[PDB]
DNA sequence: CCGTCCCCCGCGTTTTAACCGCCAAGGGGATTACCCCCCAGTCCCCAGGCACGTGCCAGATATATACATCCCGTACGCACGCACATCATTCGAT
DNA sequence: ACCGAATGACATGCATGCATACAGGATGTATATACCTGACACGTGCCTGGAGACTAGGGAGTAACCCCCTTGGCGGTTAAAACGCGGGGGACAGC
């Protein structure tokens, strides 16, 4: 009885929405907890200055987004629609970080 | 019968050899053209800078060190020829 | 100029970074100088690959 | 040596070329070409093909960022 | 998975144009000399810019409503094959 | 070989597939409206640092010379480029 959108019909909408928008997407609290967790190994009981943490968030998403858009192309180059990890390895390979 | 653009002086087999050194097995015919253009593009940048250092030094002669300096700018250092 | 122009073109009179990103990435000549740096809260340019479009 | 003299003539006129400076361009271009070649295979094999076509060499030069 | 071709591949000619080896000229790169004129160094100084306050504004921010759009169903055409009777062929009788 | 009975071909009846256009109707989006104030815009200090004027002494810019190494040319061979082609297996499309 209720209407259903076709597969992918919804998905493209968020595409349009999110590229228009310019705010962060990761949950704020866990990200600050995670960076504390990893940084614990290099040095004990360091204090993260409050403004510094979101900078890591901003760069990370920017760095992350660049990955997927690049991995997107090769999937099309592979005549596919869905990405699987082998693409990211290739993309990381070509730029020269994984290798 | 050599009076033309010297880009075609880059013979097709010479390309075929380089693909081998990169491990390329099979090459389609259409590769030989953009490879010319792509290589052509590469020279445009490097000499422009290479010219620049020379004329800044007022020198009319392009010297070897001028080459490596420009190559260093593009993030491709060159060991073996000075500096 | 480009940022102030475009923000006005979006019916807004206060310049904000989302406007600022749009100008840089839309002009290839400046895109060369600022291809490396990314700007805080920049936001991605609206773009969708053609093959991703609906089948009809 | 003819090719470099031809292109250089556009940027400026009357450039005597030091002999030592010459072979550098080949080696720099060679490795650049060689490096630009190998990764193209990975792009090619990724699509399960064996032969490389120019649409790949264009794709590869994009992922590095140099295409733009 | 299947298939399908064609378009690169090896391979044989064979042309030549690099490659060599040698000879020559002189431009010009490299080196020296002179120096002046040019930027760093000081002292004084004074106003430009910065720190702090301050509000007003509009920029926002929220409201409700109209509109644009998408998907599914609907209907409807149509051209269709299947099915059918009929037309035409065939085996037997003539 | 034409006449019947029978049957295959011919012609169309019947049902269906499929396409297509629509209209609905739902939903999301754009409009359309008030209030709101964090928050830009001054505005006022207040001083320090940029400018003015000063001398001093070296580094850049000149002339001047040189020689080599770049450029030019100039045959000889021949290795490599150019060409033809026969074909098979790699691309590629489709289920």
């Amino acid at each position: 009885k209720p209407h259903r959108y076709r597969p992918g019909t919804v998905a493209l909408r968020e595409i349009r929405r999110y590229q228009k928008s310019t705010e962060l997407l990761i949950r704020k609290l866990p990200f600050q907890r995670l960076v504390r967790e990893i940084a614990q190994d290099f040095k004990t009981d360091l204090r993260f200055q409050s403004s510094a943490v979101m900078a890591l968030q901003e760069a990370s998403e920017a760095y992350l987004v660049a990955l997927f858009e690049d991995t997107n192309l090769c999937a099309i180059h592979a005549k596919r629609v869905t990405i699987m990890p082998k693409d990211i390895q290739l993309a990381r390979r070509i730029r020269g970080e994984r290798a | 019968k050599v009076l033309r653009d010297n880009i075609q002086g880059i013979t097709k087999p010479a390309i075929r050899r380089l693909a081998r050194r990169g491990g390329v097995k099979r090459i389609s015919g259409l590769i030989y053209e953009e490879t010319r253009g792509v290589l052509k593009v590469f020279l445009e940048n490097v000499i422009r800078d290479a010219v620049t250092y020379t004329e800044h030094a007022k020198r009319k002669t392009v010297t070897a060190m001028d080459v490596v300096y420009a190559l260093k700018r593009q993030g491709r250092t060159l060991y073996g020829f000075g500096g | 100029e480009l940022a102030g122009n475009a923000a006005r073109d979006n019916k807004k009179t206060r310049i904000i970074p989302r406007h600022l990103q749009l100008a840089v990435r839309n002009d290839e000549e400046l895109n060369k100088l600022l291809g490396r740096v990314t700007i805080a809260q920049g936001g991605v340019l609206p773009n969708i690959q053609s093959v991703l479009l609906p089948k009809c």
